[PDB]
């Protein structure tokens, strides 16, 4: 699995540029493409998002008329045509992947990101803590509170959580607050209930450092926490 | 031939068989089916709350 | 050749000891007994995404996602709640006449015309549903393939042989050879330790996965075993067989309990499968619809007349919540 | 004299009729044969265009009996355009499924692949927009005229009249009457000529009546068109171009006619639907 | 409702289109079904067109896409699956008119033909019934009589003859001479017209099957 995006680079405010994310090794045509970017020091934030066969297509409310969204299933790639660029712009653009059935685990892969810089109602999830230190072998607690009950009526409470190392892209670790993502260790579990959720570590190991976001999946636009950071 | 003399051999294996009376298993055949009769969605119709389908 | 006079003198050693421990019969012990009374069960879902006759089914251990196969080269796996598609895995051969989904989820598994009933992988990265193996060996058509883990199978095929297979590896284990006509059926105990199968000589028998020895044989119908289902105690089974008859046997006294017919009934059995508890014996016929058989008193206590054409596949959830009936008419039914 | 009760009478028997028929077809659709079939999915558009036209008798009837239109001025437009865009879409209809049954006879591997359920919702939705081209129009042009002693529902054009009334006459008469008896008589002659050279039908005696019942079918829906739908043409074309005195006979042939006209749209079903092989089930 | 069940019902109408659009390329296909007794001449008639259960054989003809399904590799009950062929458009059958003095071979090719001719899915599905060697009929005809598999012949033991008589005693086995046709066709390795012949009698299956779609059948 492989998802690189092309396209970044300094850019006047109100010009244009279009960001190509090209994926390689996995059915593109069968999986809902999101984009995701994060300011220099700030956490992650949705853009948009199609469907598998382009027939639904959201934006957020920053980038709807500015950005279009639109997908090359034939060719495997993924564009966003940027048009009337701001100095709020600036921010590294992730390629994310979801495929949406009966027990599937959307946001499993993220891209590697654009550095795209540009020189001068909805749901709130909150992070309290947004630094803690932690010494390995200790357990660690990280809350997020959303705005409005996750717990949807079919049982299923959307909330999902992602780590992005130093360094790297944030992957998945839990989804629907229950469930872990493939290839992580059992030492993550999610709990919690609506309006209030945890993500315990128990034995905590190296290569946890990073932030931790809490994404909501009831309804668009999806929002993301401010982050809790872990340090050594 | 060989068919046979198999054929032979498997009914004498099946002869060794420790039979239980009919009287016992189908006791204890209405007893397993008694003991469940409330965990069973088929034989009472249960409401709509509580029903997925 | 005197060797065959052994075999009929152990015959009759054998229906002589099991006449013995015939004390009572079961409509004797159960005729004290409160009747179910009329059981009216009506459709709750339809699943419509077959062009072709369904030929089989086989719910989850979940109780919600059942897979489906058609003769229209479709391996459908649908979301009993919504009806929604979860997967449509094209098959190689459209001739398909059996399904299995694994206990776990990971696999589903479909077999027919071809003697290869093949394990697909449903967990899996790229987002496709990708065939892991292709069991071949057989030298006749699949009938039933059922799932003992996520790596072992058993499968039934038409050359009067059972095979217990080995996924990660492609070779049986143990071959089952002991019936004289081509297997038709199949199920697993609830410990998955035995297990009974159809048969085209009006026999079933006993089988053990490990040792892979014929543990019992029981007979008494007239025609081909079409159906089995063991009991969810593990100790007795049902069948279906084209004399239009279902009986229920048992594995400890080593004979046939009751017996399930009706003087207005003339066509085959097509599937058998029993109900949470075992008080019911859901059996689907030729005539379009699907009887409910009260199985300890045996008097016929309901009727799931929905379909347009001879149902062919029948289960009923791990949680005895839903009964699914799959017919020739290309939809799939799900009673409550 | 009372001529008029009579007429009104031939008018709604015939209008009751035709609309048990078209909604019995319907029933039987939607219930037993599911539409899943090409002409399934053809006759229930026939049934329904048949129904919606013939439901506009009452009006008609209440009209020229009572020799006003009371029911306003929208009910106006709705009921003419109702009325001409569901003429033209049954008659189109019934051209539909005699190219399709054409193409299903004389061209079995190009039918393949235009006898499709899908295909046939397309070129259905096609129809009712063809004759929504039609339907549209005369709407438009559809008002309450005010006559000296009455009042009257019709339709106005601009002027000269000599060029744009008759033009919706000529239109009429040439896409729903020329254009649908020649091609009709067409395909079905084609798909005779065809039919009398099949081994399925040459042999013996039992495959010979098949032919013939067959081409008893086709001559006599082909033969119950022209009967139904020639008078009132022929009618109209006379009257546009001869004035011919009005008096007691006029007027009831005229409705007659007319009545003759809708009984087409009355009997489609028992051609289509009550005498189809498949349908008796 | 639907938080993110919107998604999922958007990708079921997405495989079921794709459903949709898979059925309809195999409608478009004309589906035979290749019978006949052992050591005939069945195996000559896929290389006759353009070309381990059952073997599909699937090529095209004049814009028409055959698929021929060979299942003499199933030595069990044909009680058993012959239903899975139910709805098939016709049944090609293989007769070796040269096994007539063979071994009583032609009855079993008789007797197979009247099973799965009067079979209860097959009453309405024609057959498409070759003959296969008619040239190794015309060597072995002038020296080995018919008297062999059939000592009730009344007539000359010429080729124009005899063969005409193995036809009518193949074509006397069905009861339904109404309703089901039977093509025969002494087919050979003789300018390859047995593709045409096949989509022959096809085309007056397609036919049929489209006069009982519209009802006029
Ligand atoms: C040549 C066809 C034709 O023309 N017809 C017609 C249409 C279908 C069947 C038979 C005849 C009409 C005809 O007779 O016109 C001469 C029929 C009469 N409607 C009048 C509509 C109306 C009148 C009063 C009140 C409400 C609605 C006009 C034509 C459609």
């Amino acid at each position: 699995v492989q998802l690189v995006e092309s396209g970044g680079g300094l850019v006047q405010p109100g010009g244009s540029r279009k960001l190509s994310c090209s994926a390689s090794g996995f059915a593109f045509s069968s999986f809902g493409m999101h984009w995701v970017r994060q300011a220099p020091e700030k956490g992650l934030e949705w853009v948009a998002y199609i469907s598998s066969g382009s027939g639904t297509i959201y934006y957020a409310d920053t980038v709807k008329g500015r950005f279009t969204i639109s997908r090359d299933d034939p060719k495997n790639t993924l564009f966003l045509q940027m048009t009337s660029l701001r100095s709020e712009d600036t921010a590294m653009y992730y390629c994310v992947r979801s495929i949406y059935y009966y027990g599937s685990s959307p946001f499993d892969f993220w891209g590697q990101g654009t550095t795209l810089t540009v020189s001068s109602s909805d749901i709130v999830m909150t992070q309290a803590t947004s630094s803690v230190p932690v010494t390995p072998g200790e357990s660690v607690s990280i809350s997020c509170r959303s705005s409005k009950s996750l717990l949807h009526s079919n049982g299923n409470t959307y909330l999902y959580w992602f780590l992005q190392r130093p360094g790297q892209s944030p992957q998945l670790l839990i989804y629907r607050m229950s469930n872990l993502a493939s290839g992580v260790p059992d030492r993550f579990s999610g709990s919690g209930s609506g309006t209030a959720f945890t993500l315990t570590i128990s034995r905590l190991e190296a290569e946890d450092v990073g932030v931790y976001y809490c994404m909501q999946h009831l309804e668009y636009p999806l929002t993301f926490g401010a982050g809790t950071k872990l340090e050594l | 031939i060989a068919q046979a003399r198999k054929l032979v051999e498997q009914l004498k294996m099946e002869a060794n068989i420790d039979r239980i009376k009919v009287s016992k298993a189908a006791a204890d055949l209405m007893a397993y089916c008694e003991a469940h009769a409330k965990e069973d969605p088929l034989l009472t119709p249960v409401p709509a709350s509580e029903n997925p389908f | 050749d005197q060797l065959r006079q052994e075999a009929e003198q152990l015959k009759n050693q054998i229906r002589d000891a099991r006449k013995a421990c015939a004390d009572a019969t079961l409509s004797q012990i159960t005729n004290n007994i409160d009747p179910v009374g009329r059981i009216q069960m009506r459709t709750r879902r339809t699943l419509r995404g077959h062009l072709a006759k369904i030929y089989a089914m086989h719910w989850g251990t979940d109780s919600r996602l059942l897979v489906s196969a058609s003769q229209d080269g479709k391996l459908i796996i649908w979301d009993s709640y919504t009806t929604n598609k979860v997967h449509a895995i094209p098959l190689r051969s459209s001739w398909v006449m059996t399904c299995a989904y694994a206990p776990s989820g990971n696999y589903v598994a479909c077999g027919g015309l071809d003697n290869i009933c093949s394990i697909y992988n449903l967990k899996t990265r790229e987002g496709n549903v990708r065939v892991s193996r292709e069991l071949a060996g057989h030298t006749g058509y699949l009938s039933c393939c059922r799932f003992l883990d996520d790596n072992q199978i058993v499968t039934s095929s038409g050359d009067t042989t059972c095979a217990l297979w080995d996924i990660e590896t492609g070779q049986q284990t143990t071959t089952f050879t002991g019936h004289t006509g081509d297997v038709m059926s199949l199920s697993l105990a609830p410990d998955t330790r035995l297990f009974v199968s159809g048969a085209c000589d009006a026999s079933a028998k006993l089988w053990d996965v490990r040792e892979g020895m014929c543990r019992q044989t029981f007979t008494g119908h007239e025609s081909d075993i079409n159906a089995i289902c063991f009991f969810p105690n593990g100790n007795a089974f049902a069948t279906g067989s084209d004399d239009a008859t279902c009986r229920l046997f048992d594995l400890r006294a080593d004979q046939e309990l009751m017996t399930y017919s009706h003087d207005n009934i003339i066509c085959g059995i097509t599937s058998v499968s029993f109900s949470k508890s075992g008080r019911l014996l859901l059996a689907g016929y030729d005539d379009f619809n699907c009887n409910v058989w009260d199985a300890l008193k045996a008097d016929r206590a309901g009727v799931l007349a929905g379909h347009d054409n001879r149902v062919s596949c029948l289960g009923v959830t791990d949680d005895g919540m839903a009964v699914a009936t799959g017919s020739w008419d290309s939809f799939l039914k799900i009673w409550n | 004299m009372v001529t008029a009760i009579t007429i009104m009478a031939l008018y709604s028997i015939v209008c009751v009729v035709g609309l048990f028929g078209n909604f019995l077809v319907m029933y039987v659709i939607v219930r037993y044969t599911k539409m899943k079939t090409a002409t399934n999915i053809y006759i229930f558009n026939l049934a329904l265009a048949d129904a919606l036209a013939t439901s506009t008798l009452p009006f008609q009837s209440v009209n020229y009996l009572m020799g006003t239109w009371p029911f306003g001025n929208i009910l106006c437009k709705i009921v003419i355009s109702i009325d001409y865009y569901n003429m033209f879409t049954s008659i189109f209809t019934l051209c539909t499924m005699s190219v399709d049954r054409y193409i299903a006879v004389c061209h079995p591997v190009k039918a393949l692949d235009f006898r499709t359920p899908r295909n046939a919702k397309i070129v259905n939705v096609c129809n009712w927009i063809l004759s929504s081209a039609i339907g549209l129009p005369v709407m438009f042009m559809a008002t309450t005229k005010y006559r000296q002693g009455s009042i009257d529902c019709t339709l106005t054009f601009s002027h000269p009249t000599w060029y744009w009334e008759n033009l919706l006459k000529i239109c009429v008469f040439i896409f729903a009457f020329i254009m649908p008896v020649l091609i009709i008589t067409v395909c079905y002659g084609l798909m005779i000529l065809r039919l009398k050279s099949v081994r399925m039908l040459s042999g013996s005696k039992e495959k010979d009546r098949n032919l013939r019942r067959i081409t008893r079918m086709v001559l006599v829906v082909v033969a119950v068109f022209i009967v139904c739908w020639t008078p009132i043409h022929i009618y109209v074309i006379i009257k546009a171009l001869i004035t011919i005195p009005e008096t007691t006979f006029q007027t009831v042939s005229w409705h007659f006619c007319i009545a003759l006209g809708y009984t087409n749209s009355c009997l489609n079903p028992v051609l289509y639907a009550f005498l189809d092989e498949n349908f008796k089930r | 409702l639907s938080a993110e069940d919107k998604a999922a019902v958007e990708r079921s109408k997405m495989i079921d289109r794709n459903l949709r659009e898979d059925g309809e390329k195999a409608a478009r296909e004309v589906k035979l079904l290749l019978l006949g007794a052992g050591e005939s001449g069945k195996s000559t008639i896929v290389k006759q067109m353009k070309i381990t259960g059952i073997v599909e054989t699937h090529f095209t003809f004049k814009d028409l896409h055959f698929k021929m399904f060979d299942v003499g590799g199933q030595r069990s009950e044909r009680k058993k699956w012959i239903h899975c062929f139910e709805g098939v458009t016709a049944i090609i059958f293989c007769v070796a008119l040269s096994d007539y003095d063979l071994v009583n071979r032609m009855h079993e090719s008789m007797k197979l033909f009247d099973s799965i001719c009067n079979n209860k899915w097959f009453t309405d599905t024609s057959i498409i019934l070759f003959l296969n060697k008619k040239d190794l009929f015309e060597e072995k005809i002038k020296k080995s009589p018919l008297t062999i598999c059939y000592p009730e012949y009344a007539g000359s033991n010429t080729y124009e003859e005899a063969a005409a008589y193995i036809q009518c005693q193949f074509e006397d086995l069905n009861k339904r001479k109404d309703t089901k046709e039977i093509y025969t066709h002494f087919t050979c390795a003789t300018d390859t017209k047995n593709v045409q012949f096949v989509f022959d009698a096809v085309t007056d299956v397609i036919i049929k099957n489209n006069l009982k779609d519209c009802g006029l059948f």
